[PDB]
């Protein structure tokens, strides 16, 4: 802190693009650091201001230790030659596991052209198709040739069989089995266990997304008349494109990645050929204006896309980009397909009517990409590192294991304990009258506060177990020693959470949002049991330590339409955000304190888009006002709390 | 094959002659057989091997040209493939025998649920649904030209589509008068719509608005003019208004459900036409009104098949002329009109649909709603316990070949084999379905084929499949590149709630739905919850159309009223001055506050208020069916209320029972055990009796203590012959009406707790269908007189399916106060005689006994005591507090102590009895009654706790009591006896010592006399006059067992039967038991099980009662059957089937506490009616008198030792006792001390 506050030029390092080639020397020392030492020490100072960047730093601890070219055959095309030619016994299947809508046997076809090999093909389904794979692999067993079986993840108790039958073959010195599938986890164990695994991803991008999609589809259906269809094929594209790098931002970009697939472009060609074969009638040329825009953009939110779409923000969200690309106006030249990319720069669409004009200006797109092409602030990047970044430490802490015998426990006891001495021992509960039934607020802190002492109560005897194997008092039931390999592994277990609870987060952060969940219930509890019900309304309530904010809500709503006697389809929601400290809270008005707004800065209740990650919001005033007929205004958005 | 059914013999004679010759071969081989059953001697016969290889190919030759037969009737007539194959044999069969074929046309067709036949049954005439609604033929169908099965069945298929095809047409031509008539009659409507059948008006109504929007839209012309979309829109509004005035009169159910459909169609046509004016559509191909469904009709088309195409965006189908009967219309709200879309794409581009999202979002119904649009068959196959994979590949053929619509609800509930089955069979299906896309190649169909069951099936282009899924979860991954999803996540219930009501003829739906539709959501939120409550949208639905009756009651009401007076009756006046939201909360009410729990009926009541401000509910007075529960209640020493009183709960429960009994013809009473539920029916029964001077009945029957086989009867699995079970019995001796029977009024009361294994064929009958079926294959029909009913504690094990078909009424332990068991109890004594035995029950005044006179002294001095504040009740609230061996059941500490009074009473008329000079004067009676009940409470409360407990609560008794309690300081209360005179005397004072010879000096039947025995003995001589049902527990070795067998053989009439429970002990013990000592003797007034030594009272001891094995559903049969013959005073024999009687038998039993490994805790409906005793171990006093007896009968082998007998036993008592301090349980199991060792 104090080095922090010393240093002049540290600020040009806070926000710096990647400020870990230039860490500053900070550290107290008495020997002179080794540059391994001192690779650990930039990761540290790393991991603590800058984390986004945190995953590149550690390529360059990696550096430190194991050579620069140490990850340099990643970012190659794969060998598959000296691999399959050198490195595979004949008796092991070569597993080609690719993610969902993605194939990767056009590589082993390349291989079998260029290495002058016959290859027998054979797509599984049926079993006509596992009498021709049982067939080919027979033959083959003999004659030394190769022979591809793909997507046989469909028929996991044929793998099985076949993985048996291939554990007492005897092939020929130059006889290949491939197996190609999807990544899914209903293949067998045994098989992965004996076979070489290779992983096919493919490459992250948007230009790549359209380089797939315009060599998915063929060129005669493309090049038919009239002569437009090309043109609305590429914004086709761009809008397959422009959703599923989305997909990599969640939950940003989307609320859940939904399963965008092939099928959906398919079916979306489908109808835009049926619509514009429908429209022309045949002809060479029609008018941009008579193209049928409502019915594209009404069946691909609604009919083609938006199937697999269940939130209505999401939905609202594909409506915006429809009616934001598919129109008219995108067909005259001046359009611009993504706006304000890197603040400044826009990206126009290009002017050609021929396919290969299309073909020519995608492969003409900047090799840099950035989040503003598909509408998210650039920042999103800085977030989608770091969550990721998250998502190699806690691995790492996943591979810890317990092989330091010749101290997981000896951790573990000074872990236990102290998380033991973090939260209070006894939860105090409420006091039940007749009085503050009537007061529905009195219901929810009941409703949350047994809910509260039982998982304290939980917590606090696991942990007392926990704690006591640590010192050997007590034998390893089946229970306790899966607990403490949970707790060595640091990973949240299923009886540990049993409320509406964020999913895939560790036990650290799930302890102290104990510290801060049962701390405000004791603070609420006390305050209604010396106060009484009246002080229930008064209170500043977080809606984040509450086990359910809807019924909050729902309680205010109540709370307001039984002191003014209103009916509960009556009134209506309004949000002042009050800066003032010690704002007088109205008659309808309840206090919310510790909301967060992503993406935004809100002044008198107006807000203004920036760049900040998060804002802390102050004591939000919740209102309930009368549900007046007034049109609502054009500067008024609808945002989600989630 | 052969011989069920007579007429498959002339279909196949070659087969018949040859089955005939190997059957006769067969016979002689098997007597043979027969004659040496030895196994060498089998196959020492000459030729044996092959002559049964002869046979065996000569049977197989047999069974394949049957199966050929019966697969080419399957492929001559498609809809054979969806019946199964007994009834396919059973349908050909009865060729000559029509009447037998028409139960079996549900499953064939979708709505035709018979046929109308000629009276020489020559002609079909025509055809019937299940709601009587018919169709006779145009052209009738002449069975005689075609005697064939097959023939006559294509030709009714034909003629029932041509019928339906010309029936539209001239329906249609009919209301396109009326679509464009400003003013419309609203008698030629009326005649209209009951001319024609529901689909057909729904259709002839989208048809006729869809011609003139068309048209409108073709006059328009893009000039701006939005007159004509105004006129058809004014035109739909005018008939909105002389339909929804229609509807608020009285009308058949079946012309109100067409008006509903009607109002459900039109409603959406006017919101469209309100949507296409708004949006300012000018041209007929703008998407607006493309996307929007529309309908055009060719009558000009010769093809019956294609008079009517339906087109949607781009798609386009041909209306399947098959008739649905009346179904149920789908509020179209843009939910299911997005599922049209989607479903209408999905099916244009030869895909399925996959409609995926939480349960009661109206995704299956959607779905049957596009396929009734489109009129085509949709078959429903629920994918829980109902999937039979047997007859699915042949339903699959039948849908493939005649052309139908599939529907999967809820396929993530599927385990792997069936998933992995019916994912390829579907994806091989839907393949055959995507090669039909490309047509311009597909000019040829080849006639397309697929490859099912190993074989080859063609397939129609009509065809459909859809999947329903229940995500948290996506699709098989043979399919998910094949099916297109949908997300159902939230379905409009504001809409549908508008239309609803708004059908309904309730002129404010909009407020009123806009408040209903919130108030269930925050029903389902802010109550706490319970497996039976049922907030979702069909509850809803019938919330609405029970509301629309509700309303429609209270205007005939006041039509009545108005007829009566001289006034001028009109219904829309009589409808306009009348509010809506009292109707609403008055149907919600009374549909929801029975099911409601005590604790949040003021929850309900809170929210209602906060949703409908200042709206209160009013209950319907029923006053003389009040006066005869007045009556009734008062002669059956019951206490009555009216609403807020001591009472009135119980009441209101009994006539919300009676309500539900109006309504549902299925009902279950579900409340604790000991709240009122077991007799509030037949306080009801009693009283409907008097009121309506209907003669009821009762049978009363335990589910669980009778077995399936017994309860519903069981085939003989060889020599089939029919035995009928209990149940098929009494609905019999019902039906059959002998004695008259169906001229009274039947409940049959199931008294047992409720399980999915022995209901599941009461489903068949407790449903709207109500007709049991049985293995024997009779098909029984359940009179209108008869009412099942339930008795349950709980729903612990409760399936969903058969709660849906039952009203419910939930009675609290709230519903019944002390003061209402008090009451009981005084007025039970100031009235029953104890010495009466069984002659004067059915007498049930003053110089009657003078034990009736002594007791009712006793009564008045021991009524200040029972007060609400004064000393039973606070005591009861404190025993509540302390913890027992077992739960602390009211009824029962209360039921014990009343039997410990009437033993005083009895003791009041002993002392009586033996002093004839003079009675028992009032001081004394006062004194002894009032120690009585001191000691009576402390026993009949702390009889199931230990001594520090029993001290606790004699403290607490000391401090709360008046009567004065015994001065000796460390001796606890429940030590002194309360003596016949008024002082306590000392059990310590009334044991004697006694000396036991050398011969028996541990004989397990010997006992040594201490305080605790002849406590316990006095305890259970008190209980066992009254034939109460006594359980002792406590400790291992503490000596329950032969006490009770000491005490059991001391009484002269005891005669004792020693049995023992284990984990294997089914009720044929007992019935073994009874059939070794008892007999069944028949009397006039009914048979009678009575042990053959006359004048002993017969007692069955059953050691350990917690030994028996619960089920998998917390329930014990033996212990459920001694449960009901303690209640019920008898049980049922299944061999007869006849209700006997218990006469002289009684039940003791033991026990150990249930914490121990082996035990159970015993049934609450069972431990209201046993008292328990706690025996714990006798302690060092006890023991050292035990042990001082035995050990002065062990010296006497030895005479120059006896001062040395006393020091020994003292010594040898206190050494044990530290060894009680010492080596506790809780340091190794087997650490455990008694006087065992």
């Amino acid at each position: 802190i104090a080095k922090v506050q010393a240093d002049e030029q540290f600020g040009i390092w806070l926000d710096s693009s990647s400020p870990e080639q230039t860490v500053p020397y900070l550290w107290s020392e008495e020997t002179p650091a080794t540059p391994i030492g001192q690779a650990i020490h930039r990761l540290l100072l790393i991991q603590a201001f800058r984390p986004d960047r945190l995953l590149a730093m550690a390529h360059m601890f990696v550096s430190t230790n194991l050579g620069e070219s140490f990850m340099s055959i990643m970012e190659q095309p794969l060998d598959l030659t000296h691999i399959v030619g050198t490195e595979v016994k004949p008796n092991t299947p070569v597993l080609m596991c690719s993610v969902p809508g993605y194939d990767a046997s056009g590589h082993v076809e390349d291989l079998a052209a260029e290495q002058n090999t016959q290859i027998t093909s054979i797509a599984i389904g049926s079993a006509e198709g596992f009498n021709q794979a049982d067939k080919a692999i027979n033959t083959a067993v003999k004659s030394g040739r190769w022979v591809m079986l793909k997507n046989v993840h469909l028929a996991p108790g044929w793998l099985m069989q076949l993985e048996k039958k291939l554990h007492s073959l005897q092939p020929h010195a130059c006889f290949r089995l491939f197996l190609t599938m999807e990544i899914n986890p209903k293949v067998p164990v045994n098989l992965l266990r004996a076979g070489r695994i290779f992983v096919f991803e493919p490459p992250p991008g948007v230009k790549a997304n359209m380089l797939r999609t315009f060599s998915s589809i063929p060129v005669s259906r493309i090049c038919k008349s009239p002569n437009e269809r090309a043109r609305l094929y590429f914004l086709l594209a761009w809008f397959h494109a422009i959703i599923q790098e989305r997909l990599r931002y969640a939950p940003l970009g989307w609320s859940k990645k939904y399963e965008f697939g092939e099928s959906d472009l398919r079916s979306a060609c489908d109808t835009v050929d049926t619509w514009l074969d429908d429209t022309a009638k045949g002809r060479q040329n029609i008018s941009p204006d008579k193209i049928p825009w409502s019915a594209l953009k009404t069946l691909m939110a609604q009919s083609i896309y938006g199937g697999r779409v269940d939130n209505e923000f999401d939905q609202r969200l594909l409506n915006t980009f429809l009616e934001r690309l598919f129109t008219t106006r995108s067909f005259d030249s001046e359009f611009k397909l993504a706006c304000k990319v890197d603040g400044h720069k826009d990206i126009q669409m290009p002017d050609g009517i021929r396919r290969e004009e299309f073909v020519q200006w995608v492969e003409l797109l900047p090799d840099t990409q950035t989040p503003s092409w598909l509408g998210l602030p650039n920042n999103a990047e800085r977030v989608l590192l770091t969550t990721q970044g998250v998502d190699m430490i806690s691995k790492m802490l996943k591979m810890q294991m317990l092989e330091d015998e010749d101290a997981w426990m000896r951790t573990l006891h000074t872990t236990a304990s102290n998380w033991l001495h973090l939260i209070p021992q006894t939860l105090s509960h409420l006091k039940r009258t007749v009085e503050n039934i009537k007061d529905p607020l009195f219901r929810f802190f009941e409703r949350e506060v047994k809910m509260g002492a039982k998982l304290l109560q939980d917590v606090r005897q696991d942990l007392a177990d926990v704690v006591q194997v640590c010192e050997g008092k007590k034998k390893q039931t089946n229970y306790l020693r899966t607990l403490i390999n949970e707790l060595v592994k640091g990973i949240l277990p299923r009886s540990w959470s049993h409320y509406t609870v964020p999913a895939g987060m560790t036990v650290i952060q799930w302890v102290s949002d104990f510290s801060e969940r049962i701390k405000q219930l004791q603070n609420i509890s006390l305050a209604a049991a010396s106060g009484g019900a009246k002080e229930l309304k008064n209170i500043h309530v977080c809606l984040g330590g509450l086990f359910v904010p809807e019924a909050y809500i729902t309680a205010t709503r109540q709370y307001v339409a039984q002191a003014n006697s209103w009916s509960l389809e009556e009134l209506c929601l309004e949000v002042n955000v009050t800066t003032s400290q010690g704002a007088t809270l109205d008659a309808c008005s309840f206090g919310v304190t510790g909301l967060k707004l992503q993406g935004a800065t809100c002044n008198n209740n107006k807000l203004s888009l920036s760049n900040a990650i998060s804002t802390a919001l102050p004591l939000t005033q919740l209102r309930w006002v009368k549900q007046t007929n007034t049109e609502k205004k054009a500067s008024v958005v609808t945002l989600p709390v989630y | 094959i052969f011989t069920g059914s007579a007429d498959i013999k002339h279909l196949l004679p070659v087969e018949t002659q040859e089955f005939q010759s190997i059957s006769t071969e067969f016979l002689a081989l098997m007597k043979k057989v027969s004659k040496s059953p030895l196994v060498m001697d089998v196959l020492n016969i000459q030729g044996v091997q092959r002559s049964l290889e002869r046979l065996a190919d000569l049977l197989g030759e047999i069974q394949k040209a049957l199966g050929e037969y019966l697969e080419r009737e399957r492929s001559s007539f498609p809809r054979f493939y969806f019946v199964g194959d007994e009834d396919l044999l059973e349908i050909i069969g009865n060729s000559k025998n029509v009447a037998k074929l028409q139960k079996h046309f549900k499953k064939m067709f979708a709505g035709v649920s018979s046929i109308i036949l000629n009276e020489d049954n020559s002609v079909v005439l025509g055809i019937s649904s299940r709601e009587g609604e018919e169709v006779m033929f145009k052209t009738p169908v002449s069975i005689t030209e075609h005697p064939k099965i097959n023939e006559w069945l294509t030709l009714v298929e034909k003629e029932m589509r041509v019928t339906l095809a010309k029936l539209l047409a001239e329906s249609v031509t009919e209301v396109e008068i009326f679509g464009k008539a400003t003013s419309i009659d609203p008698n030629t409507y009326i005649t209209w719509i009951d001319k024609y059948q529901a689909q057909l008006v729904v259709l002839s109504a989208q048809i006729a608005w869809s011609e003139n929007v068309e048209t409108a839209l073709s006059s328009m012309g893009g000039g701006g003019d939005a007159a004509p979309l105004h006129s058809v829109l004014s035109n739909v509004e005018v008939t909105l208004n002389v339909l929804a005035d229609s509807v608020l009169m009285e009308q058949p159910p079946l012309r109100r459900r067409k008006l509903e459909h009607l109002i459900t169609e039109l409603v959406h046509q006017r919101d469209v036409t309100r949507s296409l004016i708004k949006s300012k559509i000018d041209n007929a191909k703008s998407f607006e009104w493309l996307s929007q469904m529309r309908f055009y009709f060719d009558p000009k088309q010769t093809d019956v098949l294609q008079q009517l195409s339906i087109q949607m965006a781009n798609a386009k189908f041909n209306y399947g002329f098959e008739y649905l009967g009346v179904q149920d219309k789908l509020v179209q709200t843009p939910l299911t009109d997005r599922c049209y879309l989607t479903m209408t794409q999905a099916l244009e581009a030869r895909l399925g649909g996959s409609p995926f999202g939480p349960a009661g979002t109206g995704k299956t119904e959607s779905v049957k709603a596009l396929g009734h649009q489109l009129g085509r068959f949709v078959l429903v196959f629920n994918c829980d316990e109902t999937f039979d994979f047997q007859a699915m590949g042949r339903i699959f053929v039948g849908l493939c070949q005649v052309g139908a619509w599939g529907c999967f609800d809820e396929f993530n509930r599927l385990e792997e084999r069936m998933l992995s089955a019916v994912s390829q069979q579907v994806q091989c299906i839907q393949e055959a379905l995507r090669e039909h896309s490309n047509p311009n190649y597909d000019k040829t169909s080849a006639p397309i084929t697929c490859e099912l069951l190993n074989k080859q099936v063609k397939v129609s282009p009509d065809m459909a499949i859809f999947i329903t899924m229940n995500p948290g979860s996506n699709l098989p991954d043979n399919l998910k590149k094949l099916f297109r999803s949908l997300a159902m996540t939230k379905p409009d219930r504001q809409l549908i709630a508008q239309v609803m009501l708004y059908s309904q003829g309730f002129r404010t739906a909009e407020v009123l739905a806009n408040k209903i539709v919130p108030f269930f959501k925050l029903c389902d939120e802010q109550l706490s919850s319970q497996s039976h409550y049922d907030f979702g949208l069909r509850a809803l639905k019938s919330v609405l159309v029970s509301a629309g009756n509700v309303k429609r009651e209270r205007i005939q009401k006041i039509k009545r009223e108005k007829e009566e007076r001289g006034e001028a009756v009109d219904e829309g006046e009589i409808a306009e001055n009348l509010p809506e939201q009292e109707i609403l909360i008055q149907s919600v009410c009374e549909t929801m506050v029975p099911k409601l729990v005590a604790e949040d009926i003021p929850l309900l009541f809170s929210l209602l208020s906060d949703v409908f401000p200042g709206v209160q509910y009013h209950r319907g007075e029923m006053t003389a069916l009040r006066e005869e529960l007045k009556k009734v209640c008062q002669e059956m020493y019951l206490t009555y209320g009216d609403g807020e009183e001591v009472g009135g709960m119980w009441v209101e429960k009994v006539l919300q029972l009676y309500q539900i009994t109006q309504i549902n013809h299925g009902l279950m009473m579900v409340g604790p055990s000991g709240s009122g539920k077991s007799m509030a029916w037949r306080v009801l029964l009693k009283a409907l009796e008097r009121l309506e001077g209907v003669e009821g009945v009762a049978h009363i029957i335990d589910p669980k203590a009778i077995s399936k086989d017994h309860l519903y009867g069981t085939l003989d699995p060889n020599t089939r012959e029919w035995t009928d079970g209990l149940f098929t019995h009494v609905l019999r001796k019902i039906i059959d009406s002998v004695r008259g029977e169906l001229q009274k009024r039947q409940w049959i009361v199931f008294d047992g707790d409720v399980d999915p294994e022995w209901v599941e064929n009461l489903n068949s009958v407790l449903d709207d269908n109500k007709l049991l079926t049985l293995p024997n294959g009779e098909r029984l029909s359940l009179p209108p007189n008869v009412r099942i009913m339930f008795e349950v504690q709980d729903l612990k094990y409760a399936t969903l399916a058969t709660v849906s078909r039952c009203g419910m009424v939930w009675f609290s332990e709230d519903v019944l106060s002390t003061d209402m068991i008090f009451n009981n109890f005084l007025a039970r004594l100031r009235s029953i005689p104890l010495d009466e035995g069984e002659d004067e029950a059915q007498r049930r005044e003053e110089a009657a006994s003078p034990m009736l006179q002594i007791q009712r002294d006793a009564a008045t001095i021991m009524q200040p005591y029972f007060t609400s504040n004064g000393l039973v009740t606070k005591a009861l609230e404190h025993a509540f507090q302390l913890e027992h061996i077992m739960d602390l059941t009211r009824l029962r500490c209360l039921g014990s102590l009343f039997s410990m009074l009437h033993q005083a009473c009895r003791n009041v008329a002993q002392y009586n009895a033996n002093h004839p000079d003079f009675p028992m004067q009032i001081e004394q009676l006062e004194r002894y009654i009032q120690r009585y009940l001191v000691y009576a409470i402390l026993w009949s409360l702390s009889g199931d706790s230990r001594l520090k407990m029993r001290a606790e609560l004699g403290e607490y008794i000391r401090r709360i009591t008046t009567v004065p309690l015994p001065t000796a300081p460390n001796i606890p209360i429940i030590d002194y006896e309360v003596s016949i005179s008024g002082e306590w005397s000392p059990w310590q004072a009334k044991v004697p010592q006694i000396e036991v010879e050398t011969h028996k000096v541990a004989a397990p039947d010997v006992v040594v006399p201490t305080l605790d025995t002849v406590r316990h003995e006095a305890l259970l001589y008190t209980w066992l006059a009254e034939h109460k049902p006594l359980v002792l527990c406590g400790p291992p070795g503490s000596g329950k067992t032969m006490t009770l067998f000491s005490a059991l053989r001391a009484l002269p009439d005891m005669e004792v039967v020693g049995l023992n429970f284990s984990s294997a002990t089914t009720p044929e013990l007992l019935l073994k038991t009874f059939d070794h000592y008892c007999e069944y003797r028949r009397t006039p007034n009914g048979v009678v099980l009575a042990p053959v030594q006359l004048g002993k009272w017969l007692v069955l001891f059953c050691d350990e009662i917690n030994l028996p094995d619960m089920d998998k559903y917390g329930t014990q049969r033996v212990i459920s059957f001694i449960r009901q013959m303690v209640e019920h005073g008898g049980f049922y024999r299944t061999s007869d089937q006849t209700w006997v009687k218990l006469e002289r038998i009684q039940f003791v039993g033991a026990c150990n506490p249930p914490t121990d490994p082996g035990r159970k805790p015993l049934s609450h409906r069972f431990l209201r009616h046993v008292p328990v005793v706690y025996v714990d171990y006798p302690g060092p006093a006890s023991l050292t008198q035990i042990y001082g007896t035995f050990n002065r009968a062990m010296l006497r082998l030895i005479p120059s030792l006896r001062t040395y007998a006393e020091p020994l036993t003292a010594a040898m008592v206190e050494f044990y006792t530290m060894s009680q301090e010492r080596f506790t349980q809780d340091t190794q199991p087997h650490y455990i001390y008694s006087p065992r060792e």
